[PDB]
């Protein structure tokens, strides 16, 4: 024994061919899923749930696997779909496909670092191509916008419900500006919550522009329904707590006892007065609520909602624009719940639940989803944030690139011309990555059905043409169409974490020769 | 006559520790070198780990054999000292160990070949010293990214060599820092290194200031803050204990009430003493309280938790603020001084990969120099975040000792014929160990041009032959050269080309190398037990 | 390693060896602060405050600069609050100094210990040309005291 007892090693092309292997078939387990004309893919968990979606980051992140390369491109994809929301649908079989033009020049005894040197070339070339070939946009026009998001969600279960999903996505990614910031003021994606209810159908979701609460009433006086009501956010326990400090009390004469019983009472009346000194209408809290101060409140006409989660307190608060306070003597009116245009407690179906809308200018907002069932409502939801990230990063960038892979055959010849005047060793493995992109829209074709071959070479010498840049592939009828009229457009930093990300996995892989296994630490 | 095992002696057991070191070598021998090709290692559970930095690769390398171990260890202690070489001074131990053993495998007697090996260090050391380059002529960021796009090759970055040399330069000159009072000492590792995947290198960012690894305690309190009211603290922020043992004993119930009251009014005093002095920023690696948060929202302040305490003291260092671990004075009473707040001219905590990260811009005390990674995956980011910090390393190297040598395997290029030359001058038996040392020695460009995957032999022909002439004909101002390189597989000018490695790696390498040369050879026996 | 956050070399300094705990005091035997009242919160804190505070300030006047102060497993350590008074006072300060080693450093540095406040004193401070924490190992970090005026024979 000198090494490490049953720890294996593999070594130069035999693992160079593995991992490639490996990544062309993580590449093809997908391959069937891109595009409008997609497939639709479901999940057996390990822990009993169904899980059903086009997007390709759940795809692969319900895949456990045994070879590391995989398990990397498991973790591009992860990464992507985080970054960018969509892609994904992409990302993982443009890498393959790359890694596979990749290997060919493997057994050219082509060392790997000039190959890579030459990827390097070829990302700044494609950037900067990309870049050229954008429009920019303007954010305000909604219409736009919708196209926008009509355009990106047009692979996935929602696209019958286009309308609905397009105007969900822009209201609520619109009305979440936190322009505290001066100009620069960001919005976030972890305020606009997604709550899945069953029953009802697609069309019955909706946009409530304010906040869900899945609890009830405590007590049945409290009313309902309020039209102006006022919040006030109690972060701390509002019943009587643990002296922090091990305390302990000798009581000697017969009154104490009922003397310090009165005391915790009196203590929770104090607190109560205090809150209704501010003329609230509504208690909030994370914690739990005494019930002789639910007594109090009750006798001030007040209602309130006990333990709810703490983000969906910053939620309420951002909501009705009050701030959460901790402290009931040092409550001010400045947080004061105003701003909440409406509160109500309805029934859906042997559930209650807590309506707060009609915010005067609301800045949180969750999406009500209601649906079939809860693994519909989750493919749902996954496209909903596919579509609401595409629609920030537009709100972060106005360039807008034409996609149906008519960029991807812009970048093929532009790459194509710039070898052809790039002489050199180098050269070969510029113009087999010009080649490997130009798969995106082969795979859109096989996906619709059609020539692959012909419908291919026919898009390409169309595209030698300098005078249009926008010819791209229709997802249906599978024919050569100018991407303007069909409007099929994407953010272009979409499309930019694409290829960057995919010649990063490639560089990646490619300098990956050995395996070493059992650390056994 | 030992239970629990049995015991090899002599021959066996002597080709047993070459047979450990050579396995050793060749389990890095493709990872060095412009064209170094990195290693990977599924662990047992699929966290694997991708790198070729050939020091982590033999710490997260299990070994069982000694010799093995002493090779390993060797390899960190190079890696805390130099940063790479561990590219390099396994192979040349493993390689002066085979080549000594290969005379003692004949019969020669093993404390000859160590006094011969001590020789060999020390005329190597001198002639390297004779040998030095000194970059001070030399434009300083000039040679700054030479060194470092040099280190950079056999890297993950080496393509981005120029934009990370850049990045790394700029970094390291903004780290600047005054030592023991006639030293300008530059501290490793005070640069901050986070790793961030999602966009690539090609954006990531260097921060002229500090950067915080953590998030806004409290969603309510606000993000950006334009003014420089930084203020750290130890201290954490909880309504206080009796903190030793001191129980609260009550004979008069009329006062509970109050004494909770100040449980928590304490808090409120010492968080009111904080903000009247104007402080807008709060950093503590204790824990902060709900208590203390809504206060802060009150007033508007910064406020982050659970800080890691190194990055704390870098902030003080940085800003220019006091590490306080409590309010105290010369006085007893508690009170808090606006002498103590550190500047800087706006903080903000902002979204990278859907996680915020706190960022801290321009401390007008003492600049600061934080960078960012961004990457595909976790593998890549942490991989090269290694890689940089070698980086840093061999800079901080260069600017500590302002001298240089030139890369690619001019050193040992020069060192065998220079030894060769040398060693008829002994006479005795040890300059047979000379001359072994130096064709040892000669395995680096031997492992170039293979991991290059050219003829070898060919080139390092050419190579002695260069310097062999450059040995010949003294007026060697138009006949001393240097130089070697792989991608077009030919000889050149290193200095010329820029590639350059700092003095003390090949310097504190042989030295190292010799030491574990004279530990392993002079075995001559292992005996073994069984465990209790 | 030393303890103080800001203070690595310290030149003409004196030395002097502590056994006594710097913390909130705790006997021998058995003892507790009994809490009843309105002002006993703020009389305690200020107070343990101000018993810390007389300690280092005795501690200041004489003179002293570098602090030594072995293991005290048994009970409370030099507390926080007092490593606090003493960077603040800018004093050398060590923690965990084995109780073997104990007569080893007066032999060396020529410095009787001392054991309660009052004994410690000008007298039994002892001085040594230099002393400082040395850098080695990278980060690997040793202490020096090179030169002393009462010579040691170890």
């Amino acid at each position: 024994l000198v090494l490490s007892q049953n720890t294996k090693r593999e070594s130069g092309r035999k693992v160079q061919s593995g991992n490639i292997n490996a990544a062309k078939t993580i590449a093809d387990i997908i391959r069937t899923c891109l595009g409008p004309k997609s497939m639709m893919k479901m999940l057996l968990d390990p822990m009993g749930g169904i899980v059903m979606t086009n997007d390709g980051n759940a795809i692969l992140r319900e895949i456990q696997v045994q070879h590391p390369a995989a398990k990397s491109m498991i973790e591009i994809s992860r990464t992507q779909d985080e970054e960018v929301g969509d892609g994904t649908t992409s990302v993982i079989i443009l890498a393959g496909e790359m890694l596979s033009v990749a290997e060919h020049f493997l057994e050219q005894q082509m060392h790997p670092t000039v190959v890579i040197s030459a990827y390097r070339k070829a990302l700044d070339d494609m950037i900067s191509t990309l870049k050229k070939i954008s429009i920019p946009v303007d954010i305000s026009d909604s219409d736009m916008m919708l196209n926008i998001i009509n355009s990106s969600i047009t692979t996935k279960a929602i696209s019958r419900w286009s309308s609905l999903a397009c105007n969900i996505a822009l209201d609520a990614v619109k009305m979440v500006q936190f322009e505290e910031n001066g100009r620069k003021e960001i919005d976030i994606k972890k305020y606009a919550r997604v709550e899945k209810i069953p029953g009802g159908i697609i069309e019955d979701s909706c946009v409530l522009r304010g906040v869900m609460i899945n609890k009830d009433v405590t007590h049945p006086r409290m009313r309902r329904y309020i039209k102006n009501p006022r919040i006030v956010l109690l972060d701390s326990s509002l019943e009587y707590k643990k002296g922090e400090s091990q305390t302990d009390i000798e009581i000697t004469r017969e009154e104490d006892f009922t003397r310090i019983l009165q005391m915790e009472e009196e203590y929770i009346q104090q607190l109560c007065e205090d809150i209704i000194q501010l003329k609230p209408d509504v208690v909030i809290t994370e914690k739990g609520i005494s019930d002789l101060a639910q007594h109090y409140l009750m006798r001030a006409n007040i209602t309130a909602i006990r333990r709810v989660r703490k983000t969906d307190n910053n939620r309420i608060a951002r909501a009705c624009g009050a701030r959460i306070v901790s402290r009931p003597e040092e409550l001010r009116e400045d947080d004061v719940g105003t701003g909440a245009g409406l509160l109500e407690i309805k029934k859906i179906g042997d559930e209650y639940f807590t309506f707060i809308t009609d915010c005067k200018d609301p800045k949180a907002c969750t999406i009500l989803l209601r649906g079939a069932s809860k693994e519909i409502l989750s493919e749902v939801e996954r496209n909903l944030q596919d579509a609401m990230q595409v629609c920030r990063n537009v709100l972060l960038d106005p360039q807008l690139v034409p996609g149906g892979g008519a960029s991807e055959m812009a970048v093929a010849h532009a790459l194509t011309e710039k070898s052809k005047a790039m002489t050199g060793v180098e050269q070969w493995p510029y113009r087999a990555v010009a080649q490997a992109l130009e798969v995106i829209p082969r795979t859109l074709i096989q996906n619709c059905g059609a020539s692959t071959i012909r419908l291919l070479t026919s898009l390409r010498a169309k595209h030698t043409q300098e005078n249009c840049e926008t010819w791209g592939v229709n997802g249906e009828t599978g024919t050569l169409v100018d991407m303007k009229e069909l409007g099929i457009w994407e953010p272009l930093a979409v499309k930019l974490q694409t290829y960057k990300t995919a010649v990063e996995t490639a560089v990646l892989l490619l300098r990956i020769d050995d395996i070493v296994s059992g650390h056994k630490k | 006559l030992s239970v629990f095992g049995d015991r090899s002696t002599g021959e066996t057991i002597r080709s047993q520790n070459v047979m450990a070191a050579a396995s050793i070598a060749n389990i890095v021998k493709s990872s060095l070198g412009p064209v170094g090709l990195d290693k990977m290692l599924v662990d047992d559970i699929g966290d694997v780990t991708i790198t070729n930095d050939g020091a982590t690769i033999l710490k997260l390398l299990e070994v069982e054999h000694p010799a093995a171990k002493v090779l390993c260890e060797l390899a960190d202690l190079q890696d805390k000292e130099v940063g790479d070489g561990t590219t390099s001074v396994v192979i040349i131990a493993a390689e002066l160990l085979k080549n000594a053993d290969e005379l003692v495998k004949q019969k020669i007697h093993p404390t000859s070949v160590i006094s011969g090996y001590r020789l060999a260090c020390k005329e190597a050391v001198r002639y390297i010293n004779e040998n030095l380059i000194v970059n001070t002529d030399e434009l300083g960021r000039d040679c700054l990214i030479n060194a470092a796009k040099t280190s950079m090759s056999s890297k993950i970055i080496g393509i981005n060599g120029d934009f990370f040399a850049n990045m790394v330069v700029d970094a390291v000159l903004a780290i600047k820092y005054t030592d023991i009072r006639g030293q300008p000492r530059y501290p490793v590792n005070s640069v901050n290194i986070l790793k961030a995947h999602g966009r690539s290198q090609m954006e990531s960012m260097l921060i002229s200031g500090y950067a915080l690894n953590c998030v806004v305690g409290s969603q309510g309190m606000p993000k950006r803050i334009v003014n420089a009211k930084i203020a750290c603290l130890d201290f954490s922020l909880q309504k206080t204990k009796m903190k030793l043992g001191v129980q609260v004993v009550i004979t008069d119930p009329e006062k509970l009430d109050q004494i909770r009251q100040r449980e928590s009014d304490i808090t409120k005093e010492r968080i009111q003493k904080i903000l009247a002095t104007g402080a807008n920023v709060i950093l503590t690696t204790g824990g902060i309280d709900d208590m203390c948060l809504k206060y802060f929202v009150e007033a508007g302040a910064m406020a982050v938790r659970r800080v890691l305490k190194r990055d704390l003291k870098r902030i003080a260092k940085a800003s220019g603020a006091t590490i306080l671990s409590t309010l105290a004075n010369l006085e007893g009473e508690e009170t808090f001084e606006a002498a103590m707040l550190g500047q800087a001219e706006e903080v903000v905590q902002e979204r990278i990969c859907d996680d915020e990260l706190i960022l801290i811009k321009n401390t007008k005390a003492r600049t600061s120099a934080s960078i960012i990674l961004r990457g595909a995956n976790d593998f890549m980011c942490d991989e090269m975040e290694r890689s940089l910090h070698d980086a840093l390393c061999v800079v901080k190297r260069v600017l500590e000792s302002k001298s240089v040598v030139p890369g690619g395997g001019a050193v040992e290029a020069a060192l065998s014929i220079y030894l060769e030359n040398y060693a008829t001058s002994m006479g005795s038996r040890e300059q047979l160990a000379i001359a072994e040392f130096a064709r040892s020695l000669l395995v680096i460009p031997n492992t170039l041009a293979v991991n290059a995957a050219q003829d070898s032999t060919d080139l390092v022909a050419k190579l002695r032959a260069f310097h062999n002439e450059a040995q010949v004909n003294p007026e060697r101002k138009n006949l001393k050269w240097i130089g070697l390189d792989l991608s077009n597989g030919k000889p050149r000018d290193n200095k010329q080309a820029g590639v350059f490695e700092p003095t003390i790696v090949k310097v504190k390498s042989l030295k190292f190398a010799t030491e574990a040369a004279i530990t392993i050879l002079r075995i001559d026996d292992l005996i073994k037990l069984h465990p209790e | 390693k030393v303890s103080n956050s800001g203070i690595t070399r310290v030149e003409k300094a004196k030395i002097g060896l502590i056994q006594f705990c710097l913390s909130a005091p705790k006997t021998d035997m058995d003892n507790q602060i009994v809490v009843s009242d309105y002002a006993q919160m703020d009389r305690v804190l200020r107070e343990e405050r101000a018993y810390i505070l007389n300690l280092v300030k005795q501690i200041k006047k004489t003179g002293c600069n570098v602090l030594l102060i072995q293991k005290s497993i048994l009970r409370d350590a030099l507390s926080d609050l007092a490593l606090h008074f003493l960077n603040k006072m800018k004093i050398m300060v060590i923690k965990d100094i084995e109780r073997e080693d104990i007569e080893f450093i007066c032999k060396t540095i020529g410095t009787k210990p001392v054991a309660h406040i009052d004994q410690f004193t000008a007298d039994m401070l002892g001085s040594a040309e230099l002393a400082e924490e040395v850098n080695l190992n990278g980060s690997g970090k040793l202490l020096k005291i090179t030169g002393c005026a009462s010579p040691g024979k170890t």
